[PDB]
């Protein structure tokens, strides 16, 4: 079982996208399936939730109106198109199948939250992109002026595990991200699709 | 099985004639009385007639006296109504109920499912009554001295489409079946039901019957339509590994009473894991010390032998039936209590690629310390930041269970130079003596 | 099961009254009865106990002989004399039900005092009664030199409930109570009998 | 079932004759020794005689030597006692014991019920050892080098009117029943049993008993009757909402170790409610977090979940043997912990007529204030009052869980004119800064 | 079950003697066998462990070779030849009882040091005895110089029992112990064999 986001990026204030879940490993059509909002250091704010197309779809208050979820049982997809995104949803969505049929002998997550995909991330600002910038430093690495967070950073490669400890990134006064991982550095942005090794 | 089926009824019209015959089976009918009762459709009961164990005493509603004969046959165990000259107002449905004792004691426990005939009550029981969940609602009956103080007052609960129910009789006692939620009451010549806390199954027409030593009939009473008009969670629980720490949030009635509440167990930087999906029951491949109980409208998540493994955000979350919405819980941020360490106090001048960069970020980093209170004050030579420096300290750490802060001061790169000396001084209890690496230009 | 106790209102000191506690609701044959004592702002006061009239009345030690308690299974009711009152017994009176039999499967409060009746309250003092003087002031109405406690005091009678604190009386020099009612003011002094709406 | 029926026990006189029958059933009757020991009433076990599974070789105590005849019929699996020439000494219970092994190592492990039968000991036993509950105790059989040390030693335990039950056999072993509690040894020519940690159950007389191959009888132990040997409550408890508060009373034994407890809820100016009946047990209709536990002479109401109506007086009552009275406890006064408020200040001028009245009552009041501890000073124009201002406060709000304080200064009605400006000055948690309202003349 | 040890006295240092271990209640041949040391006011040290003569004996690392551990099953004894002894090894020596065979439901202490002996003491020291001499002080009584601990000190013969606190000897600069009980003072030297009573 798996549910893999995508769609996640950089979104202008007001704009419009489209999240697609790709759920395989169970039967999709009979499972709810939902999306779960977390701001970046926050709590799980439920997004939306839907079992049937033809049935009835359920919004969050803050997002009634704006978000409309939908499914695609022959592609085994979730889909929620977001569109006049507002400042605070800049978050990371999260793909869970909610099971809402038990069986007699088969106890399964009935109502619950069952499994939760890995999630995309949504920045909902108009400042562009910028690459990150890496200063060679316990050996360390600072990773500064990178936008938007995440960005996948490494000692060796993943070769050197033990020791790495990695701090969140902070909002600077530029507005732009910054970590360090401390024990090659290997520092890899998606949003701007470079891949640095210092 | 006391069952007593019931059939006879049909599409009639005025002035003919109906017979209804009810058959009981499961006890001795020839030793209980037994009788008719009939509830026009929206309306409350009203008890046609009633003949006894030995069939020679019959009684009949003065409504209904003199046009309907009730007769029982002991032999087929089968007891008749025979509906004569009929009217209007005879359009209902008619049950024939087991009188539990004699009279004037009447207690009607086993009901006819209904057989639907088409073609003012003494007791002045209320029209209705509103009540709240958990709430203590009074519904009074009321009668005369001969209906409500001499003979025994008996309370039919019958939901909407479905034969009515015993719950009190002997004015106070209860069948076997009937929650003692229900309480019956009785003073002088007025009667009461009091039901303290209600559901969604207390939805239903409450009846007050009672038998007539001088009216000679078991009267019923006058409807009573009883109508029922955030998962707060701790921010920050703890405790020392080994123990068994209680994880206890509670939202409503609607939010978490209602519905089955589930706990996530979300670990820094992972997705949550859903380590109780029912009130009580767990998903298999978590360990059995991830308990859960709903009591009522609090949930505890009880976790016992905290280890380095234990340490996460641990949510509730339960549906909400009115919001209609999976509320979840403010998340209980769970650490372990763990014996203070001692900061290892480290400090980097910024390196030469700054200078070259505009900028000059100067860390400090205090690694392996425990509690998570500590404080890092840039002393520039006696001098302290002014709002400029920032910093964020790591999660408990997964094998050491202890804390990483790291403080950078973001200062101008024309700012390194005009000073000599930076340093940081760190606060905590782990080290009563400050420590600091003062680094020079 | 409801226990309504009366005769609580004013006693000159030595004198002799009589409360009568009429419990309905359950068999009285069935159940030891007992009377408690509870001070104004005290605790509560054990004052005798009586299980049939034949069998030993408990007394308490403060209480042994000027006290007398008896019932009444044909009328359903419980009798307490109190002859030559002291001081100190100025109080309110509960009739409690302290159940002494219990049966295999009914689990009942065996030995427990069960249901507690309202309680009157006797007033142990040769002062007269005196009228209570209402003085309307957050709306709020003092009702100043009443005698004895209590008073029933209520904004609009009732009808404005929320936001309706009433403090204790206290004893003044004078010896005459007084409270105030915050949030039309009802009061009702029993004893004098007075209604006023002020 | 290894059942050993028995009878033929009744009124006989001395001189006479008796047969004692006794029926085995369950097990090879005609492969097991068996025996008839006799207890006088209120004396210790006395082994009257034994035979072996062919029945030839037969054993009898040479107190009754000569006189008895022990008997078995295997075809109808009976055996039977004949005793002859009775004497005053052998009014008794009569006991036909299974034996488990062959002779020396004899062991008795089922018993007859007891035939009563009307008409010294070689092991010194003590006649009594004393224990009190959680002790080791150690009651030591004694022997001779034919007793003790040759022969296996086993163990009886007789509860008071019952037959005696097998504990220890072979110096060692226990059967399969009884607890690894006791223990066995046996050392040269004395045995012992030792007791770790005792209970009410183990109130009983307990015998060691071995065979002789000198003596050539199974002699028994002498008895060793083992024998085990105003509710003061906090004045006030408190805690924050949500969570488990614990209220331990303690009396006396006589106050409510022998006696059951039971905690009430007084709310502020209503009658107590019983949320705890029984030591443990909780009475309907009253959430279950309210638990109850009476350990010993301390009982604890543990209120899990605390909440705005949570706040009341708890008391705990129990009923003393010795005073006669229904003793109750201090009473606790639950109170829960709310972020501290900000108390709205306020003040009237007392209304014209209270100078109609002659006195003059100027009111100040602190609204919406936690905690309790408050203090208010009227400062009348830099004046502080000395002694006639009183004041009390609300209890905890039932949903706002605030106080409510009121401070009535009672002055002359010349003294009101006297002076100018009256006004009132707070002292609190919540505001730091004093905040009044300086009302004029 | 006993274990009772002997040989326990003076020893000159690197001297030769044998602790004997005389085992009863049990079936001496089926369990293992070893012996403990403990230093005074110290922890327990492991000496020796057997189970057969012609098996494999194990011994610490620090008695190697001067030590020699064997059995006597017809005896029921456990012997210890313990020979050129250093100044360490003053210390109390256990004898026990180590189970190694266990059955299928008689669940018994395998292998665990089951029972222990009640030790005998061994003074590796070329020092020689002293009598003790008792110094009288709540009454007590001072044992002083005595070599070597232990003695037996108590109140009227062991009749007065409560409230007699021993404290530990000392090691003073003459190399001479000393006691003192406190609440006629019974003084029980074995390996000078004096009884003193004061």
């Amino acid at each position: 079982v798996q549910l893999l986001e995508s769609g996640g990026g950089l979104v202008q204030p007001g704009g419009s996208l489209r999240l697609s879940c790709a759920a395989s490993g169970f039967t999709f059509s009979d499972y709810a399936m939902s999306w779960v909002r977390q701001a970046p250091g926050k709590g799980l704010e439920w997004v939306s939730w839907i079992y049937s197309g033809s049935g009835n779809k359920y919004y969050a208050d803050s997002v009634k109106g704006r978000f409309t979820i939908s499914r695609d049982n022959s592609k085994n997809t979730l889909y929620l198109q977001m569109n006049s995104l507002r400042a605070e949803d800049t978050a990371v969505y999260y793909c869970a199948r909610f099971p809402i049929a038990r069986t007699s002998n088969s106890q399964s997550s009935y109502d619950g939250m069952d499994v939760w995909g890995q999630g995309t991330l949504v920045t909902v600002s108009s400042a562009s992109t910028k690459g990150p910038s890496v200063f060679p430093l316990a050996l360390g690495c600072l990773v500064k002026d990178y936008f938007p967070e995440p960005v996948t950073v490494s000692w060796n490669s993943g070769a050197l595990t033990s020791g790495v400890h990695t701090f969140p990134a902070v909002l600077q006064s530029s507005g732009l991200y910054s970590l360090s991982s401390v024990v090659t550095c290997n520092v890899d942005h998606k949003p701007s699709n470079t891949k640095v090794d210092k | 099985e006391v069952q007593v089926l019931e059939s006879g009824g049909g599409l009639v019209q005025p002035g003919g004639s109906l017979r209804l015959s009810c058959a009981a089976s499961g006890f001795t009918f020839s030793s209980y009385d037994m009788s008719w009762v009939r509830q026009a459709p929206g309306k409350g009961l009203e008890w046609v007639s009633g003949i006894s164990y030995s069939g020679g005493s019959t009684y009949y509603a003065d409504s209904v006296k003199g046009r309907f004969t009730i007769s029982r046959d002991n032999s087929k165990n089968t007891l008749y109504l025979q509906m004569n000259s009929l009217r209007a107002e005879d359009t209902a449905v008619y049950y024939c109920a087991r009188d539990v004792n004699f009279v004037p004691l009447v207690t009607f426990d086993y009901w006819g499912q209904g057989t639907l005939v088409t073609v003012q009550s003494v007791l002045t029981q209320p029209p209705s009554a509103s009540g709240t969940p958990g709430q203590r609602v009074t519904l009074s009956c009321t009668g005369s001295s001969s209906n409500i103080g001499s003979n025994s007052v008996t309370w039919y609960q019958q939901l909407p489409g479905t034969a009515p129910k015993l719950l009190i009789y002997d004015d106070n006692q209860r069948p076997s079946g009937v929650p003692d939620r229900f309480s019956g009451s009785k003073s002088g010549t007025s009667a009461s039901l009091a039901i303290s806390g209600l559901r969604s199954e207390d939805e239903a027409d409450y009846y007050c019957g009672t038998w007539d030593y001088s009216l000679s009939a078991y009267v019923f009473g006058g409807g009573t339509k009883l109508t029922v008009l955030v998962l707060t969670q701790p921010p920050s629980a703890s405790g020392t590994p080994g123990q068994r720490v209680t994880i206890s949030c509670s939202g409503s009635s609607s939010n978490i009473g209602s519905n089955a509440v589930s706990w996530y167990q979300q670990l820094p930087g992972t997705a949550p894991k859903l380590l109780i999906y029912a009130d009580n029951k767990r998903p298999s491949g978590v360990p059995d010390r991830f308990s859960g109980s709903k009591s009522g409208t609090s949930a505890s998540l009880a976790i016992s032998g905290l280890r380095s493994e234990d340490e996460a955000d641990y949510y509730c979350g339960a549906w909400d039936s009115s919001l209609n919405a999976y509320v979840f819980g403010g998340g209980t941020k769970l650490t372990v209590l763990r014996t203070v360490a001692a900061p290892s106090v480290f400090i980097f001048p910024p390196s030469d690629e700054q200078l070259k960069s505009g900028t000059a970020s100067v860390v400090c980093l205090l690694n392996n310390f425990y509690p998570r209170e500590a404080k890092v004050q840039w002393k520039v030579d006696n001098a302290l930041q002014s709002g400029n420096s920032q910093e964020s300290v790591t999660e408990q750490d997964s094998k050491d269970s202890t804390y990483s802060l790291s403080s950078t001061l973001t200062l101008s790169k024309a700012d390194y130079e005009k000073h000599k000396v930076y340093a940081c001084e760190v606060t905590h209890q782990g080290l009563s003596s400050p420590v600091t690496k003062s680094f020079n230009r």
